[PDB]
């Protein structure tokens, strides 16, 4: 399980850039893949997604048409063709895999990311952005959504992610209740259809980072503003 | 001979089966009757559940 | 449906597509089950090839033959799996008359099996040369084990194509009719038994197994169109 | 009248017997279309039962039409909505039955290479070429007459100038093509199922039930289509057209028996 | 030796038989005739799961009462999502002659077995995202008929070599082997406490084993033919047997004798699968007549017939919460049956 993305340097405005995401270590054909950007000194937002078998493709409203996605099953490579790049498009693009069955863990693994430098949506609100807390105690991270994420099937599709300084986002909790594989039991999640909270029992030195909210009830996937946990 | 060894085993096994504290059928039966009546409200095939609850509805 | 149930449904559709493709690929092969005794020489029938699967191709038709070795003495409770086989290739040694009666009992058990009431049997009388040599020598008499042989005479208007003496033909047709009597005493026409003769050196066994699965499949096709 | 009297009786028997049977048949045939890997034959056999039922479910109107001695018909457009259902189901059956005959030659001439290459689609392509070349060839006609603008039977010489000729095509393109393939195919089935050296499972009940199925087709869907021709030559619409369609409908109650009910 | 030995056997059997007669002081019938009957249990085909291309031979509900695993001679081992009829996984089996399947209580692993005499354990929850075989348990000299996980690492398998074995998945070696059956073992049923387990054999008898002790505790006779399927009472003090003689039989672990015989002159085919309800009042039982006949456990009165299938009902199963009954048959269709008011 390893994702390496290469092909991002500097591009003049209005130019064209092709991004490549190399996959090696898992069944690429059975995994739906997403492209996630992250503007410098800013949060991360969804860009594009292509399902397994290239059946359904969804783009964010701000990148529709300008960006086209394409996966290549035979050699496990994910492409993101860029047309008419804008000055606001400079961001670190991440390659995220996601498999969808009953009880799966979407957005489990995130790619290293490539830096790019150009010369009706459920908005998730994280009012608190910086919580200076010391190791040992408990810190609660809150989230809120305009639309109730609780669905008739009984699942509240809200995900959480940890972004260590100078690293890639790591999935902590999926569906607001289930802990991701490898995540310590210290992390816990609860809440209601609208109000969401993230609680950590014991905090260690490796918990320092930015926590981002996530919504999956509707195609436009929206992240939170983030909640930095300073040491 | 393997035969006598095999039959020897049988005797030993048969002995074990024989020396077992059996209780009257009357007690065993009553116990099964009890379990069924105690857990009776909770069997959604003998006591159909409202449509809301048939997750297969 | 949510966004994660639509993708789950898409994954289920892809799984269905793969399953249908695999089924279509596997439907082009005909499945057979090889049964017989230890001395029957069952393996040597198709010659140039816990279950010893044998795959041979004749007339661009792929044949799968499942020889279920080992297991236990009984052939029951595992034969439920072989309910969809096109035919059962029963092989019996016709030269050893001491075990011939138990072979008749085995064939009777196979024929009257509840789960094989619609599965035909391609019966092979193995070891033809040994049978011919044994009846030529005369040391062992067939009537010693089967009293009805002495009163039994050669079938009228038979087809003894090879040039042997009447004794060989009489013995061969006696064994063939002994098997056919059990074959036709039941089945009510739902399935029939095809008896052949194998010399343990003939390479035409695959052709006979084919030419006979073209009359098992033709009969099955006739039953679907209710023309039978 | 005497002629109408019996025709009514014919329809009530052709309706009283076939409707239950075709429904019983539709039950089993729908079921086998569901079971794993349906066969090209099961799609064509369901199609025959449906097409047949439509004739039977549209027979009521035919019954009352003749019951009112071909008069007293308050419904109007119905006469071009029920006719297009009776004189089209007849031509859709003539084509499905001519497709349950290429399945029976390609299943006795090539027995194995057909069990190993029969995909349900090959039966939907055939069930459409029957419907597209039956309901379509009649639709075009009813639409054309509407463009130009008793019950689609008594016509003016001006109409007979168009009705008689179009009838010829519906006899030389929707019957002479289907009948040819049935006679060739049900000649080989008979010849092959006789040559095969192996009696095995009532091969006679096959070389026999096939001959009934050809003769049934040639004696039910044949008299009516022979009228179109007689009409073109006699420059008239033969009255016997009314009795011929009685036979064409008999093959909606005789098909369940020859294809579904097991003797 | 053989004479005196058989003689010992004879007098021992006499004791057992007579000891059993002593216990008999009443019948379940004469103790249950004063209770109200269930009535008529009508069940509709609430969901049909399709996608198999051959005869289904086994099924097993998961512990969550939502996921079930079905095995068929197609060569695939599908993991159905019963709520939405979605195929979570489709595992291509190494051998296409599978006769049994199992779902681990954990939900992490599944097992399959057949004429290859090998139990294959598949790791459903793997990081690479593909279900791969984690261990192949070889050592059986006969076809596998049933397999059941203990918790996550011990699986008890019953083979056609008249032996049942307790396996260690990590090591792959038989921790304990159970002997005593004189015929092929066709089914086994673990107790709710996972401390005892029974097995139905072709010798028209059933034996109660101990996983830790390693030897049988009780034997039960009374069937006139092979025992195709066996189950366990939810309380753990009884079990039911499905035979080929067209009679189901309910035995007890304490009185050491049969309690009530579920028979009817209308049905002559043998029982293929036996499954108990959550409360134990209903005894679901598949038949070779294409119909699963629901039996009242305390009355032997046919409450209902789940008549949907078109070929032998091959496998049965009741959810852990008892909310549904799934019957798999040789027509490749797996149907979920639920009772509606
Ligand atoms: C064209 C045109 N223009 O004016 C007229 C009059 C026609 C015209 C209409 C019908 C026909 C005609 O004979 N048919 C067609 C028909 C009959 C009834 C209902 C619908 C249709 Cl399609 S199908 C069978 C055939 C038949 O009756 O056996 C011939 C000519
Ligand atoms: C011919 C006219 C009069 C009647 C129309 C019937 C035909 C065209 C239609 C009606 C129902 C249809 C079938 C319904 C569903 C299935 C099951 C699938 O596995 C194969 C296609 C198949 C079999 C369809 C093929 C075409 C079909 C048979
Ligand atoms: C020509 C005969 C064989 C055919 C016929 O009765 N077929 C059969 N269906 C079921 C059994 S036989 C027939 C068709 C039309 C008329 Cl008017 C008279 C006879
Ligand atoms: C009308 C529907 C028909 C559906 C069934 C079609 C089956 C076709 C199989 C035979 C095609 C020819 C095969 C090769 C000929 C040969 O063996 O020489």
């Amino acid at each position: 399980v390893q994702l390496v993305e290469s092909g991002g340097g500097l591009v003049q405005p209005g130019g064209s850039r092709k991004l490549s995401c190399s996959a090696s270590g898992f069944a690429f054909s059975s995994f739906g893949m997403h492209w996630v950007r992250q503007a410098p000194e800013k949060g991360l937002e969804w860009v594009a997604y292509i399902s397994s078998g290239s059946g359904t493709i969804y783009y964010a409203d701000t990148v529709k048409g300008r960006f086209t996605i394409s996966r290549d099953d035979p050699k496990n490579t994910l492409f993101l063709q860029m047309t008419s790049l804008r000055s606001e498009d400079t961001a670190m693009y991440y390659c995220v895999r996601s498999i969808y069955y009953y009880g799966s863990s979407p957005f489990d693994f995130w790619g290293q990311g490539t830096t790019l430098t150009v010369s009706a949506d459920i908005v998730m609100t994280q009012a608190t952005s910086s919580v200076p807390v010391t190791p040992g105690e408990s810190v609660s991270i809150s989230c809120r959504s305009s639309k109730s994420l609780l669905h008739s099937n009984g699942n509240t599709y809200l995900y959480w992610f940890l972004q260590r300084p100078g690293q890639s986002p790591q999935l902590l909790i999926y569906r607001m209740s289930n802990l991701a594989s490898g995540v310590p039991d210290r992390f816990s999640g609860s809440g209601s259809g609208t109000a969401f909270t993230l609680t950590i029992s014991r905090l260690e030195a490796e918990d320092v980072g930015v926590y981002y909210c996530m919504q999956h009830l509707e195609y436009p996937l929206t992240f939170g503003a983030g909640t930095k946990l300073e040491l | 001979t393997a035969s006598i060894a095999q039959a020897r085993k049988l005797v030993e096994q048969l002995k074990m089966e024989a020396n077992i504290d059996r209780i009257k059928v009357s007690k065993a039966a009553a116990d099964l009757m009890a379990y069924c009546e105690a857990h009776a409200k909770e069997d959604p095939l003998l006591t159909p559940v409202p449509a809301s609850e048939n997750p297969f509805r | 449906v949510s966004a994660e149930d639509k993708a789950a449904a898409e994954r289920s559709k892809m799984i269905d597509k793969n399953l249908r493709e695999d089924g279509e690929k596997a439907r082009r092969t005909l499945r057979l089950l090889l049964l017989g005794a230890d001395n029957s020489g069952k393996s040597t029938i198709v010659k140039q090839m816990g279950i010893f699967e044998t795959k041979f191709q004749v007339d661009k038709v792929n044949f799968h033959m499942f020889d279920v070795g080992g297991q236990r003495d009984e052939r029951r409770k595992w034969i439920q799996c072989f309910n969809d086989v096109t035919a059962i290739i029963f092989v019996v040694d016709s030269s050893d008359y001491n075990r011939l009666q138990e072979a008749l009992n085995d064939f009777k058990s196979i024929w009257n099996n509840r789960w094989l009431r619609t599965i035909s049997v391609i019966l092979f009388l193995n070891k033809q040369d040994l049978l011919a040599e044994k009846v030529l020598a005369g040391k062992s008499k067939i009537e010693d084990y089967f009293p009805e042989f002495a009163r039994y005479t050669t079938p009228e208007d038979a087809t003894p194509e090879p040039g042997e003496d009447p004794r060989v033909t009489r013995a061969k047709y006696f064994i063939r009719k002994e098997f056919v009597d059990i074959s036709t005493a039941s089945g009510d026409g739902r399935h029939i038994c095809y008896p052949h003769f194998t010399c343990a050196v003939d390479t035409e066994n695959a052709r006979r197994i084919f030419n006979d699965c073209k009359d098992i499949i033709l009969q099955m096709n006739l039953r679907e169109y209710n023309l039978v | 009248d005497w002629k109408s009297s019996l025709i009514l009786m014919a329809y009530i028997i052709i309706f009283l017997t076939g409707l239950p049977a075709n429904l019983l048949a539709l039950r089993a045939f729908v079921g086998r279309i569901r079971q794993p890997q349906p066969a090209p034959v099961h799609i064509l056999l369901l199609s025959l039962t449906l097409a047949d039922l439509l004739l039977l479910l549209l027979l009521p109107f035919k019954i009352i039409e003749a019951a009112s001695n071909f008069r007293w018909y308050l419904p109007k457009v119905v006469c071009a909505l029920t006719s297009f259902g009776f004189y089209s189901s007849i031509y859709c059956s003539t084509w499905l039955l001519a497709g349950i005959s290429i399945e029976r030659y390609l299943g006795v001439a090539f027995p194995v290479q057909y069990k190993l290459s029969r995909r349900p689609l090959y039966g939907v392509i055939a069930a459409l070429v029957a419907w597209v070349m039956s309901f379509g060839h009649c639709t075009i006609v009813i639409i054309v007459q509407y463009l130009n603008t008793t019950c689609y039977e008594n016509f003016t010489d001006n109409q007979l100038d168009v009705v008689l000729p179009v009838r010829l095509e519906l006899c030389l393109v929707l019957f002479f093509i289907p009948m040819a393939v049935t006679i060739f195919c049900y000649w080989r089935f008979v010849w092959i199922m006789l040559s095969q050296p192996l009696g095995a499972q009532r091969r006679r009940r096959a070389v026999g039930l096939a001959v009934v199925t050809l003769l049934n087709f040639l004696v039910c869907f044949g008299p009516y289509n022979v009228s179109h021709l007689v009409g073109y030559h006699q420059r008239k619409s033969p009255w016997w057209r009314s009795i011929a369609v009685v036979f064409s409908s008999l093959n909606a109650s005789l098909d369940p028996l020859l294809f579904y009910f097991s003797s | 030796e053989l004479d005196q030995l058989r003689q010992e056997a004879e007098q021992l059997k006499n004791q057992i038989r007579d000891a059993r007669k002593a216990c008999a002081d009443a019948t379940l019938s004469q103790i249950t005739n004063n209770i109200d009957p269930v009535g008529r249990i009508q069940m509709r085909t609430r969901r049909t799961l399709r996608g198999h291309l051959a005869k289904i031979y086994a099924m097993h509900w998961g512990t969550d009462s939502r996921l079930l695993v079905s095995a068929s001679q197609d060569g695939k081992l599908i993991i159905w999502d019963s709520y939405t009829t979605n195929k979570v996984h489709a595992i291509p089996l190494r051998s296409s002659w599978v006769m049994t399947c199992a779902y681990a209580p954990s939900g992490n692993y599944v097992a399959c077995g057949g004429l290859d005499n090998i139990c294959s354990i598949y790791n459903l929850k793997t990081r690479e995202g593909n279900v791969r075989v984690s261990r192949e348990l070889a050592g059986h000299t006969g076809y596998l008929s049933c397999c059941r996980f203990l918790d996550d690492n011990q699986i008890v398998t019953s083979s056609g070599d008249t032996t049942c074995a307790l396996w260690d998945i990590e090591t792959g070696q038989q921790t304990t082997t159970f002997t005593g059956h004189t015929g092929d073992v066709m089914s086994l049923s673990l107790a709710p406490d996972t401390r005892l387990f029974v097995s139905g054999a072709c010798d028209a008898s059933a034996k109660l084993w101990d996983v830790r002790e390693g030897m049988c505790r009780q034997t039960f006779t009374g069937h006139e033919s092979d025992i195709n399927a066996i189950c366990f009472f939810p309380n753990g003090n009884a079990f039911a047997t499905g035979s080929d003689d067209a009679t189901c039989r309910l035995f007890d672990l304490r009185a050491d004798q049969e309690l009530m015989t579920y028979s009817h002159d209308n049905i002559i085919c043998g029982i293929t699968s036996v499954s108990f309800s959550k409360s134990g009042r209903l005894l679901l039982a598949g038949y070779d007549d294409f119909n699963c006949n629901v039996w009242d456990a305390l009355k032997a009165d046919r409450a209902g017939v789940l008549a949907g299938h078109d070929n032998r009902v091959s496998c049965l199963g009741v959810t852990d919460d008892g909310m549904a009954v799934a019957t798999g048959s040789w027509d490749s269709f797996l149907k979920i049956w639920n009772g509606s008011s």
